[PDB]
């Protein structure tokens, strides 16, 4: 058994592989969350699509449950081994409790497990950040962040990737009460915040909404293709 | 017996080299065209008109050997010909010295009263009699083939406009290299020290040296040039001793601007020529960490460091002080992909079927080096064609040649 | 190598005999050659014959500290060469490693870096030889360094033909020589 | 633009006087090191030209006979020739020692005048002639450091007294170590300030020569040329270039460097007793030195400049903000607690972004979220590239 | 590195304690008060972005219902950490049906600390210190009782003790303001001034922690209109 400490603290007391894996986290594609009143909104940047590659295989959404979902930002195949464990939690929970897991407990057990990986032997940090929304048994949308150190908040509106701080603060500006009062307009909201740092355009956004008592809804090309001309109809009035 | 003793204060030379001498006339304030400049011009002019009336009346009833091309004329009979050029070995006294001749013999001589005496310095090249090796001159020292090889003689025909999409770069380059010098005084309104060094990082291609040409274009500082592996040197000790003589050059053409382009080539490379290996390596960067923050006084020389691989650095290197600012050159996105087509085709002529947004996403990892030499690929293949216009079908040879293969 | 010879003239004879064509074509001058094959393939007979024939100054850049003195009494750089290449303008530079780290490639990359944009003279070409590419630095592989990779693979059955016909001049040959089949003779065999 | 036409009419005839005035004067050459001509005097360089003779540099090797009152001098003229002769008369036989340089003439030689003993050039280039432009008063958090460092190195040279009278021989010898940024040159740059004595300033890396015992001849000439003086101060910074440890790898890996070190531990602490030399060194890696070389008696004193602790990060920032044109209520002690461990190379940066930051926003006044922007983009941007973590292990 | 992670120092300190008390400084302040009506428990919380929920930001941990716990340093250790007090308490209920004493809590959580090594361990023992600092604040048998542990394993009582970034300022702070005959009232205040002069932000009622086990009452999370009306005085 490799029995090594992989994560030691610095001198000054800094962990520096999970310094070095939020370092992956922000070379990943940009993953953006918004906590509507009645929707949740998860968009991710797509990196270098390509004509001969299979977009349903490379997806950073993926559900962790019927309520729950996750988008991801680092390295892939570390995110597959979290969904999993995840999923197979969720299962378990629901086992027990009889009852859907809640954003805040999943969200607790990935970052748990997450940092269990910053203090066992043998084992290098998760190098990925965790965009987990869902809704609760009593219909309350929850936006959760996870990072490789094992430290969960709850956002209203959040981004993680390569553009984080520029979508996060393009999200400061713009996440009001009037833009989430509707859910097309917080749709939009997430196509404004990933066009920040999307150059192409829409061809490059990945977006899947959940909606309360329903499952996860990927859109289509062409259903984002109808959003982003709306962005750029209401740009033109604007000016 | 006792020992003579200096009336000058120290062994070393004048700081100031090469001033307005007596031409100093004190600063007349303002510049515009007012009368209290006329009254502060005519104020010089007076004192002059005393001048040139005093000195005139002494020269016309000097006696005939005290003249002054008489006396210029006994300079050059005191001084004798040949002349010989010998090196300053010690300064044993105010009008005395020791110096050795080319053969190695060293001579005790006297310093004679029209030698530039703060041009002294020991292992200076001084002028002696070739009779009585007295000392009669100091020869003033022609530049050394290693101060030419590290000064950029013509500025690069590269400007800030020829680079795309590094706009936050630029910014924070001339904050540092151009702004202190250019606009001074908003460093004293603010009380702070322009930040002391740079260091220029990031993948290869990115356009780290491109902007060290645009800031060598637009300087008004003297621009010196060495890559990392020229520190390199055959031999012990060459190494720190060419890290010295390169900042003091910087000291000499101040203000400077020393660009170490390829600094991580000092140690990621290994050549058997080194006779010390990663050891000597080691001295010649403790070298490098003196003279960028180190005990002796630095002029107005700002250093831009260049590196494609900045972990291989010696932390020490870069530490704040040494180097202030370090700034990343990402590799380019859609937007400044297309702005470095364009500048890279501008004086190009296009073919109406070529398309930049294709040629956008040739390579995912698409460096500007990348884009341009598809480019002069492209117009290659047109010259082979005996063509001017450049098709889509050179550009698609263009990457197949030089991204691939 | 009639192929490699035309290659050769678009990099070092046109820039230096025509700058308007490529003036014209709005693409910088090239500066950097590098010829690669196997050891006797003709890279040195090649770089020697175009600066023969555009009248540029062929200098080879060997490294011998016998030659120390004639390039400075410094030493301490290579681009101490720049000097007496600049006074010799048109030039070209040539190195050629024989196969740590190796000097010539140190060399290429040191002269490249000032031949980029802070030589003011021009019409100073750099050629290297090397026996394989892949060897290379990613220095001197990164694009836009050298501008023109020439292959100077072993001469097949006809190429072989026609180097046997060139130094068999030099002999008093008995009329009636199938070099053809000598050339048969001798696959895989370098000039 | 009244006067235009009459500035330039006077402007010329300055320029005009100016070039007469330098006709009479001269102001010229300058390239061959003439000096202008109110410092000429032609008739003294005259006489020196017959009445001095010029004299060639010789050392006395052996004295034959020096009981009796024919005492003959065997010396060694460099590269011309050697040769056995007299004393002159207008100098005493006392004052001419074995192995000490003399001056002869070319006729006889016989001795004229003694010579001060031969220094390599660079030797002589390492004192400091121009004192640095920082005080004491600029070094912060290190107020134990600093007293530690006078007490050995400032007070024995002002006050000798008060150490004769107590029979106590100071210690002759400090080292400053810690990571870097941390005000090791910067205290050694205001103890060249304050310094009365000779200071001499010796980076290690410029000890380290071509040939083989160069590097050695240095540091003898270094401490012979240190005790042609009273009380003197020499500077080893960064000494790890040579103080490495000694080590046999079984080729020679460092030996040359290691007999400098050697040397340099000789004098230090050897047979024959230093002199009043307190030397002082500096090095970011202290590890790294040799056993000898850390040892009482060579640096008896060993000061360390530790990351600044909250009041002395905050001592450091009032310090380098003192010129600044800072706001109102700039919370300099939430600064310092930003940067918990944080060199004073950094604060100082820290400051310069401040006010950079403020440059960028045609702002004359440097505010609070400069400062905030300023520690991040130096304490946690540029946290990938810091030397702490990597030499507090060091040291 | 070379360095393994139990590997004394020249001076005899324990390379990773040492660098695990410097993860502290980084943390954010946390000021607790022990007095005769009670422990006070006062942590910011460093928002750094409106979009993050406040709420979410937990560093106040119900222990049980008579102690709880004020975390400073890395949040994500302390959960390990804060998980056994949740467990080693409601084992003593378990097996003597009484409440573990505050002290006894402290005691078992810094047995933690320094469970960890590199070779001959359990496959689930820690490879690194637990780089957080806890302020264990409760009611027992002996009263109000505030202990606090460091990640060195080493916890003391304490009458007034501050952890986190202004440690050094909120201790001078809290020795000039605490005196041992003072009501939960003035420590509640107390502590919300040194909290407001060490804060980088303006302090309000939604970006600090404040919790309180009196005698008799239980462990009590200050909610945002208790909290407003103790902030409306200073
Ligand atoms: N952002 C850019 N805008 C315009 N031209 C660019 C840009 N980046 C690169 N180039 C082009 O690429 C050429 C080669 O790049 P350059 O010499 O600047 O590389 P570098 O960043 O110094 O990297 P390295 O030395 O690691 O290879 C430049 O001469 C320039 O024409
Ligand atoms: N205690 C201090 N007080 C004020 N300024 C300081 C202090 N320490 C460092 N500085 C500043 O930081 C700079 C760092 O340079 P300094 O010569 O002090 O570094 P050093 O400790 O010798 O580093 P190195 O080990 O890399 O040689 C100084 O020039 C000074 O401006
Ligand atoms: N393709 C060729 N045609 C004619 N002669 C050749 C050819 N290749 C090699 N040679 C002969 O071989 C000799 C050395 O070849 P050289 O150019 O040094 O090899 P390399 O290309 O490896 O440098 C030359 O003098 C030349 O006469
Ligand atoms: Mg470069
Ligand atoms: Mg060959
Ligand atoms: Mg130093």
């Amino acid at each position: 058994s490799y029995d090594r400490a992989i994560t030691v603290f610095s001198p000054d007391g800094h962990l520096f592989q999970v310094e070095y894996a939020q370092e992956a986290v922000k070379k990943g594609s940009t993953a953006v969350g918004v906590r509507g009143r009645d929707i949740v909104v998860l968009g991710v940047e797509k990196k270098s699509v390509a004509k001969l590659q299979d977009e349903r295989t490379v997806r950073k959404i993926c559900a962790l449950d019927d309520n729950v979902c996750m988008a991801f930002a680092g390295l892939t195949a570390d995110a597959r081994i979290v969904i999993n464990r995840a999923r197979v939690e969720c299962q378990s929970h629901r086992l027990t409790v009889e009852d859907p897991v809640t954003v805040e407990y999943i969200t607790r057990y990935i970052a748990s497990l997450k940092q269990r990986y910053t203090q066992s032997n043998g084992r290098r940090p998760f190098g990925i950040s965790a965009l987990i929304v869902g809704f609760d048994f009593d219909g309350t949308p929850r936006l959760y962040q996870t990072d490789p150190s094992g430290t969960y908040h709850a956002w209203k509106a959040n981004a993680i990737g390569r553009g984080a701080k520029s979508v996060r603060e393009f999200l400061e500006k713009n996440y009001t009460d009037e833009a989430i009062e509707t859910d097309d307009l917080t749709i939009k909201l997430v196509i404004k915040a990933l066009l920040e740092v999307v150059q192409s355009g829409g061809k490059n956004i990945e977006l899947a909404v959940m909606r309360r008592d329903q499952s996860l809804k990927i859109l289509n090309p062409e259903e984002i293709e109808k959003y982003v001309a709306e962005i750029e109809k209401e740009k033109e009035e604007n000016e | 017996y006792e020992p003579p003793v200096p009336t000058r204060v120290g062994k070393k030379k004048k700081k100031t080299k090469g001033p307005d001498a007596a031409s100093k006339l004190p600063l007349v304030t303002p510049h515009t065209q007012c009368r209290l400049k006329l009254l502060k011009l005519e104020r010089i002019k007076d004192y002059l008109l005393m001048e040139e009336e005093f000195i005139r009346n002494q020269e016309q009833m000097k006696p005939l050997e005290e003249k002054q091309e008489e006396e210029r004329s006994k300079v050059d009979d005191l001084r004798g010909t040949p002349m010989s050029v010998g090196t300053l070995e010690e300064i044993i006294d105010d009008n005395h010295a020791i110096v050795s001749t080319s053969v190695g013999s060293e001579h005790y001589v006297s310093i004679l009263s029209f030698v530039d005496k703060d041009l002294l310095e020991p292992g200076c090249s001084v002028l002696l009699n070739h009779k009585v090796h007295a000392v009669i001159g100091v020869l003033m020292d022609d530049t050394d083939p290693l101060v030419t090889v590290m000064k950029v003689e013509k500025a690069p025909q590269e400007t800030y406009a020829d680079i795309g999409g590094l706009d936050n770069q630029i910014q924070e380059i001339k904050e540092s290299v151009e702004l202190p010098l250019t606009h001074p005084e908003y460093y004293e309104e603010m009380g702070i020290k322009p930040p002391k060094g740079v260091i220029l990082y990031g993948p290869p291609g990115t356009g780290k040296t491109l902007l060290a040409k645009a800031v060598a274009n637009q300087t008004s500082a003297t621009f010196l040039r060495v890559v990392g592996s020229e520190l390199i040197q055959k031999y012990l000790g060459d190494g720190p001793k060419l890290v010295r003589e390169l900042f003091r050059v910087a000291e000499e053409h101040a203000p400077s601007i020393v660009f170490i382009d390829e600094i991580d080539a000092i140690g990621t490379k290994r050549y058997d020529s080194n006779s010390g290996g990663e050891r000597e390596i080691q001295r010649t960067m403790l070298e490098l960490l003196n003279q960028l923050d180190g005990f002796d006084s630095r002029g107005d020389v700002k250093v831009i460091m260049a590196t494609n691989r900045i972990e291989t650095l010696d932390p020490a290197l870069i530490r704040p002080g040494r180097i202030d600012r370090k700034i990343e050159f990402p590799l380019p996105d859609e937007k400044t992909k297309k702005r470095i087509f364009q500048i890279h085709t501008s004086r190009m002529t296009l073919a109406d079927d070529v398309t930049l947004d294709d040629l956008i996403m040739a390579k995912d990892d698409l460096s500007g080096a990348d884009i341009k030499a598809i480019c002069t690929e492209a117009g290659l293949m047109a010259l082979r064609e005996r063509r001017m216009k450049v098709t889509n079908e050179d550009f698609k040879k263009s990457k197949e040649n030089v991204l691939y293969k | 190598l009639d192929k490699q010879i035309k290659e050769i003239k678009e990099v070092i004879e046109l820039p230096v005999k025509h700058p308007e064509l490529f003036e014209a074509l709005g693409i910088a001058q090239p500066k950097g050659v590098l010829l690669y094959g196997p050891p006797g393939t003709g890279k040195t007979l090649l770089a020697r014959a175009v600066a023969h024939h555009t009248d540029c100054t062929f200098i080879r850049v060997s490294g011998s500290e016998l030659v120390q003195k004639f390039i400075g009494e410094g030493a301490r750089m290579v681009r101490e060469l720049f000097v007496m290449a600049r006074e010799h303008a048109p030039s070209i530079i040539f190195m050629d490693e024989i196969d740590g780290d190796s000097e010539v490639q140190r060399t290429m990359l040191e002269l490249l870096n000032q031949l980029d944009g802070f030589e003011a003279t021009k019409n100073i070409k750099v050629i290297m030889a090397t026996n394989r590419i892949d060897i290379l630095d990613s220095a001197l592989l990164r694009p836009g360094r050298i501008d023109r990779k020439i292959e100077f693979p072993p001469p097949n059955e006809e190429a072989r033909l026609d180097i046997l016909k060139i130094h068999s001049r030099k002999m008093n040959l008995t009329r009636g020589i199938n070099l053809r089949k000598i050339a048969e003779l001798m696959p895989g065999a370098s000039g | 633009s009244t006067y235009s036409r009459q500035i330039k009419q006077v402007e010329d005839d300055i320029q005009q006087l100016l070039k007469k005035i330098n006709e009479l004067t001269g102001i010229k050459e300058s390239d061959t090191g003439l000096a202008p001509p109110a410092l000429w005097d032609l008739a003294a360089d005259k006489q020196t030209l017959q009445s001095e003779q010029p004299l060639q540099v010789a050392r006395c090797t052996k004295i034959i006979n020096a009981d009796s009152e024919d005492p003959k001098y065997i010396i060694n003229v460099k590269q011309f020739a050697k040769f056995v002769v007299d004393l002159s008369d207008q100098v005493a036989p006392t004052d001419i020692e074995e192995g000490m340089r003399v001056g002869v003439d070319r006729n006889k030689y016989q001795i004229h005048i003694p010579l001060p003993p031969k220094i390599d050039p660079t030797v002589t280039m390492m004192q400091v002639e121009e004192k640095p432009d920082v005080t004491y008063s600029d070094v912060g958090g290190c107020k134990e450091q600093i007293e530690k460092l006078r007490e050995v190195v400032e007070t024995p040279l002002l006050h000798p007294e008060r150490f004769v009278n107590l029979g106590i021989e100071p210690p002759k010898g400090v080292l400053l170590f810690g990571p870097p940024g941390t005000g090791k040159t910067l205290c050694a740059r205001a103890v060249a300030n304050r310094t009365d004595a000779c200071f001499i300033r010796v980076i290690g890396s410029e000890l380290v020569q071509k040939y083989v015992g160069e590097g050695a001849r240095m540091v003898r000439e270094l401490f012979e040329m240190a005790r042609t003086k009273k009380a003197c101060l020499i500077f080893f910074d960064e000494i790890d270039a040579i103080g490495g440890a000694r080590f046999d790898d079984g080729a020679g890996g460092d030996n040359e460097v290691q007999r400098t070190m050697l040397e340099l531990i000789n004098q230090l602490d050897g047979f024959d007793p230093r002199g009043n030399i307190k030397v002082l060194m500096a090095t970011n890696r202290p590890d790294t030195l040799d056993p000898a070389l850390m040892r009482p008696g060579r640096l008896d004193r060993k000061i360390e400049f530790s990351l600044p602790d909250l009041e002395g990060r905050t001592h450091i920032f009032k310090i380098h903000a003192r010129s600044m044109s800072v706001e109102r209520d700039i919370r300099f002690e939430l600064l310092a607690r930003l940067c918990p461990n944080s060199t004073g190379a950094e604060i100082r940066s820290v400051c310069t972004e401040a006010g950079m930051f403020a440059i960028r926003a045609r702002r004359k006044i440097a505010t609070e979220k400069d400062f905030l922007e300023a520690v991040n983009k130096v304490i946690k941007s540029y946290a990938k590239f810091s030397a702490t973590p990597r030499y507090m292990t060091y040291n | 590195y070379d360095r393994g992670v139990n590997t004394f120092s020249p001076e005899g300190r324990l390379f990773q304690v040492e660098y695990a008390i410097e993860a502290i400084k980084l943390g954010s302040t946390a000021i607790g008060i022990q007095t005769s009506e009670g422990v006070c428990l006062a942590v910011e919380k460093r928002i750094t972005s409106p979009l993050m929920e406040p709420s979410s930001i937990e560093k106040i941990v119900e222990i049980d219902a008579h102690i709880g716990c004020a975390m400073s340093g890395l949040i994500a250790d302390a959960k390990t950490l804060i998980d056994k007090a949740r467990v080693e308490t409601q084992n003593h209920w378990f097996t003597y049906n009484e409440t573990m004493t505050v002290e006894s809590v402290t005691q078992a959580v810094s047995n933690l600390a320094l469970q960890f090594g590199e070779e001959d361990a359990d496959p689930g023992a820690m490879s690194r210190p637990f780089g957080v600092a806890l302020l264990f604040g409760g009611v027992d048998e002996k009263g109000p009782q505030l202990f606090h542990m460091d990640p060195s394993g080493t916890f003391v009582q304490c009458d007034a003790r501050a952890i986190g970034s202004a440690s050094e300022g909120a201790q001078s702070s809290l020795q000039e303001v605490y005196h041992k005959s003072m009501t939960l009232k003035e420590a509640i205040k107390s502590s919300l001034i040194i909290l407001k002069q060490v804060m980088e932000e303006k302090l309000n009622a939604t970006n600090i922690e404040l919790a309180t086990v009196q005698p008799g009452q239980n462990f009590h999370m200050f909610t945002k209109e208790e909290l407003e009306e103790v902030i409306k005085d200073i």
